[PDB]
């Protein structure tokens, strides 16, 4: 039950994101 | 895509995604395998008293996976710490499996009666006579001790196991049409699907089910000659007339119009959607495959059987080896010491290595089932940016 | 009345016979694994395949040997001369798919352990191609059971 | 040089028109034999001498096509490598044939054999 | 036998009941364990129905004879 | 007496060599097909075709068996000399014929799973040339069929 | 007598003979051109005179035996040893002819694959060759259907 | 009768055959432990798998050989053909078993003695396949069993 | 009758395979020994183990032989073939059994010989195999003695 | 002209079988076990002899 899906992150706030999404994650 | 597993289903997801993966609309049969594996396993073989003891063991190390989790695996022990679940159930499947078996620790053990199964009459008479037994009394949780498990009831016991194993492939291969039938409604095909699921299914369906059918019949008539081969002498001609032996009393001109009907079928399996695309606008690998299908169907069955004969030979064995063992030591040293090796022999036969056989037949013969069935392989799993060392 | 030695001899030979094709099967497959190993260790699955082939071919000939010996009953039905040679004739094609099965089995499977260390997606294709040769294992089988059942006709 | 091989495939159909001729000649010769009457020592005898006719035949014939084969390849092989030299090589086919003309004759001298009633 | 047959189906209803009331909340895990379920009761009657089948009527007899 | 029983001797013994014909041809195949799968995985999904043809040929002899097994039958006529000899005859002629056929595809099909990974083309061809091989076997099956057939020599 | 029993066992033989000649010419030929096949597909297309030759030698055989098997009509001669031993003899005598004559023409056609792959002067040349081969054995098939004619004296 | 000839002729069969295949197993099995143990000690201490396996395999050819020895008791069974033929057959079984049991463990051992160098897993794992290989041949001798038990029916 | 030329010839074929079994053995036992000595004599000494322990097996097979042949006594019992059977088949089976434990000894101890000449320890792996290796002519002589014991069984 | 020579010899040896086929008629002279052995093995150790010429 996927679908495509795309998030655009800010340059700085790149890091953050990727941090926090870093454990599960979903895509 | 990959789809979301308990900890009991994290064994069926890792044998479904060693089978392939599926579409993300595709459905997959990951979890009706989770039974069924373990249901055809029951089926494949069983030992009462060790399976119930493996059972034991998976159930403690499952208790135990808190410290297993810190407690890094080894090898197939890590493996066995993520199946430990499925292990479980099929060791729970092969009680069941066992109780019909009825030779509770491998050996036969009387039921609710002081014997089971006995003989009736034949007072003086030996077992080898024409009187020979009676079973007055059936054993109503397993079959009879009489008829299955003593010297000469083996052959005739071993022929009902090879027939009931035939009817529970037909189920199986039954299972897997209703699959791709489920599929199909799923992938939503306005005309497609009757043109190609419905005669790819339920032509070799009913092929082989005009020989359940004989069997069951068979087995409400019960005739006694031809034991399990009545059906092997009936389908020995294919050309029309005779058929006395035909239990229905129109079984003769039905079959032949069943064969009629099966070889019409035959291009219809394959013809009608390969003519709807070109109207519109494989097949080849379709072309023989049912009959190869229906091949590996019988040969699953007749695996089965085997196995289910090899197993209960090794219990034999071992049952003889403990009776020479007790019988031929007066002194307790003797005993214990022959009693401790076969222990050790039989739990490395059974416990071992006719268990890993087993399971690996039975695995074989689901993917058989399954690639029968549907899901094609052709796809891959999820893909989350996890930490992989913290997940 | 001599026919019982010949059914006796049919019957140890279809399980000589299908004992040593899938001791060549398993001896090939093993060797074949052993070099895949260190190379690809996690192809440890994927080379449990070809043994199991080589144990189902195993059993498949002791149930053969089975039924052989349990056709085998001079008490009722004395057995005359057709019935042991009946018994030769099937432990005879018995052993003879055994072997034939089993070497085709030993050099697919070791072709697939060699084919396991590099591109394993390959591992449902050299599935399929075992379970092809074992298709010849069960059709031995079938015979020999076909060919078991004219046993008992053959007494009047 | 496939000219001369086609010379030497001459001789070898040749050689198998001989052998037609000779199944011919041997079902002709075949002697009287009634299906009561084969087992006279006449009769015997007559076999015997048709056997050694076709053994005598069919192996020279044989070793013939045989010689006749190896010396056509090594001549093919020396007219790639010189083209004068063919008619030599016609000459050790023309032997070949010769040889196989005269196992057919052999094969036709021993046709007058048989002796059974 | 159909009293074993009305034995099968009341523990299939007794398993059903208990599976509704373990997983009600899911309806998806609902239907997974009442699948589940199903196949177990399929195979037990299986397992049953060959079981009885054989004891239909016997073939012949054993012989075990020392 | 006992020429029915070296009738079905023979019978058995055309399964046997039809068996490993078939075997021979399919280990060759499975060769040709792993050299392939390493080359390409693509390629591995074509060149299934001669597995499936080697089986069909050991399906095919294991039929001709059956049909020879059905052949026998003591109710049909008494201890004759001829039902075993032609029987005999018939199932040595087919398996000779099936175990030849299958090591001559064996070795095509060896040759052209190698042939296809380079060039897709030839595979066209080659899928003609296992045809032929494979139907001069069947023809050896019908041959060997009609001596089967041939079953009533006495009255 | 015993004679149906040796003539069925010349036939199988002539049959089993002939079919194994067969299919080794018909592996020599497909391996050659399997192999010549690999650098030019243009010219695999052409190469069919293995296939032909193949079914030919194929064919073949299965006349001549079929040929041998109508011949056994035990209701309309009751026939005798000599006969059947005749008749054996010559059926497994033209089998083993037509077996030799693919082999070796097989043999052929596997060099001249490659031959054909080189240029198509020899493509016909091997043509040519093959032909021969054909040719011969067509005179063993005769040379077997006279003696399957003689037989039935 | 001519029981004897045919008894103890499959008795000392069994043992010639199992015998003559395990000591090719385990001379194998010797070479590839020696080599091993060249490499590394620990290695040499892994590879005595295969030898018990060997040893297993003539335990039981010497087992099914003194079955079928105290099978002859002419004083209490006459003298049958059946009597002997089944001990002839429980003999050839056995050692045809033993020998193809003995040349499969010492191609294992060979190739489970060159993985102990290549990686401690993949003996591990080729342990599992000589199980297997010591599997079959315990398959083979008990037929055996049962055909030794099928003597019964001569007295 | 008859017997004594059977159990005579068995008697013979013992003492031949055990002797050929023997020979091997030592051979390859001193073609180790002398390699071993060529790269270190002083560990040469202890490198002719192996080769008592094939000779020691082919004395053990001959003494079982001369044993059995002993047995043989015309004056002792009266005209049996049973109890000349039995010695033929004591005698083949101890004599093959010999000479497949001698070659198979000869080789591993080779093989264990030039693992000791790099190793120390590899020298007990080899013992240890060598004695694996024995139990070959162990289950030899087991047969032997009960097939012995068959031939006094004879009535 | 060597190979035309040797196939003259093939010849011959022809000519020599055509002259024994004519004097083949066994009517004349009766052959004994004595006789038909004397005459299989003298003609065996010519035909071995002519083979090692020919080598």
């Amino acid at each position: 039950p996927m679908q495509l899906v795309q998030i655009i992150i800010p340059i700085e706030s790149a890091h953050l994101t990727v941090s926090y999404l870093g454990e599960l994650g979903l895509l | 895509t990959y789809f979301r597993t308990n900890k009991f289903t994290s064994a069926f997801q890792e044998i479904v995604d060693a089978y392939g993966v599926a579409k993300y609309r595709e459905a997959n049969p990951g979890v009706f395998t989770i039974v069924t594996f373990p249901f055809l396993f029951a089926v494949m073989f069983g030992d009462w008293g060790h399976g119930i003891c493996l059972l034991l063991g998976t159930l403690v190390l499952i208790v135990r996976e808190k410290k297993l989790a810190s407690q890094k695996l080894d090898d197939i022990t890590d493996m066995t710490f993520g199946g430990r679940y499925v292990i479980l159930m099929m060791a729970l499947f092969s009680i069941y499996t066992g109780l019909i078996y009825n030779e509770f620790f491998s050996v036969p053990f009387e039921i609710f009666s002081h014997s089971a199964y006995a003989c009736r009459d034949l007072s003086c008479s030996e077992a080898t006579t024409v009187g020979l037994i009676k079973v007055r009394d059936t054993y109503p949780f397993g079959v009879d001790p009489v008829w299955h498990g003593s010297r000469s009831e083996l052959p005739f016991l071993n022929s009902l196991k090879m027939k009931m194993s035939i009817l529970l492939g037909v189920a199986q291969m039954n299972l897997g049409i209703i699959l791709s039938y489920f599929n199909a409604t799923f992938f939503r095909i306005g005309v497609n699907i009757w043109c190609q699921f419905i005669p790819q299914i339920i032509f070799l369906n009913s092929l082989f089910g005009y020989l359940s059918l004989l069997i069951i019949l068979k087995w409400i008539t019960g005739s006694q000659a031809d034991l399990y081969h009545v059906m092997i002498y009936m389908f020995l001609s294919p050309t029309d007339e005779l058929g006395d032996n035909q239990l229905f009393p129109g079984q003769k001109t039905a079959q032949l119009v069943l064969l009629l009907l099966a070889f019409v079928s035959v291009p219809w399996m394959l013809l009608p959607k390969p003519f709807i695309l070109k109207m519109q606008h494989h097949q080849m690998i379709h072309t023989i495959e049912f009959v190869l299908g229906a091949v590996s169907n019988t040969a699953s069955y007749l695996r089965l059987w085997a196995l289910s004969l090899a197993h209960s030979e090794l219990s034999s064995v071992f049952y003889e080896k403990v009776l020479l063992l007790a019988w031929g030591y007066n002194n307790i040293l003797i005993l214990i010491v022959g009693i401790i090796v076969f222990i050790f022999a039989t739990v490395g036969v059974l416990l071992v290595m006719e268990t890993l056989s087993a399971f690996l037949h039975a695995l074989r013969l689901h993917w058989v089932e399954f690639q029968n069935k549907f899901y094609e392989g052709d796809g891959y799993k999820f893909s989350p940016f996890s930490f992989a060392l913290l997940d | 009345e001599t026919a019982p030695f010949f059914g006796f001899l049919g019957a140890a030979a279809a399980l000589v016979f299908s004992c040593m094709g899938a001791a060549y099967g398993t001896a090939k497959s093993g060797v074949g694994v052993a070099s895949m190993g260190v190379m690809r260790p996690e192809l440890v699955m994927k080379s449990i395949v070809p043994v199991v082939m080589a144990g189902v071919l195993g059993i498949y000939g002791l149930i053969i040997a089975v039924i052989i010996s349990t056709g085998i009953n001079p008490k009722a039905k004395s057995y005359y001369l057709f019935d042991g040679y009946a018994h030769l004739s099937s432990g005879l094609a018995c052993g003879l798919a055994g072997l034939s099965a089993g070497m085709a089995i030993g050099i697919v499977g070791d072709a697939g352990v060699r084919a396991n260390a590099q591109q394993p997606k390959l591992f449902v294709g050299m599935i399929l191609i075992l379970i092809f040769a074992e298709a010849l294992a069960l059709y031995g089988l079938i015979v020999g059971i076909i060919l078991s059942s004219r046993a008992g006709q053959s007494r009047a | 040089i496939t000219s001369k091989n086609l010379i030497s495939v001459i001789f070898c159909e040749a050689v198998a028109i001989y052998g037609v001729i000779v199944a011919i000649i041997l079902q002709t010769k075949l002697e009287s034999v009634p299906a009561s009457q084969i087992y006279a020592p006449e009769s015997l005898r007559a076999g015997y001498a048709i056997f050694a006719s076709g053994i005598i035949v069919g192996f020279a014939n044989l070793v013939c096509g045989l010689c006749v084969g190896i010396i056509g390849s090594s001549c093919a092989l020396s007219d790639a490598q010189n083209s004068s030299l063919f008619v030599k090589i016609l000459v050790i086919e023309i032997f070949g044939s010769a040889l196989g003309l005269f196992g057919v004759i052999v094969g036709i001298i021993m046709s007058a054999q048989a002796s059974w009633p | 036998f159909l009293v074993t047959t009305l034995v099968f189906l009341v523990i299939g209803i007794i398993a059903s009941l208990c599976t509704r009331i373990c997983c009600n909340r899911g309806p998806s895990t609902n239907l997974l364990h009442l699948t589940l379920v199903i196949t177990a009761t399929v195979s037990c009657w299986m397992m049953w129905a060959i079981v009885y089948l054989a004891q239909m009527k016997p073939l012949i007899v054993p012989i075990l004879s020392e």
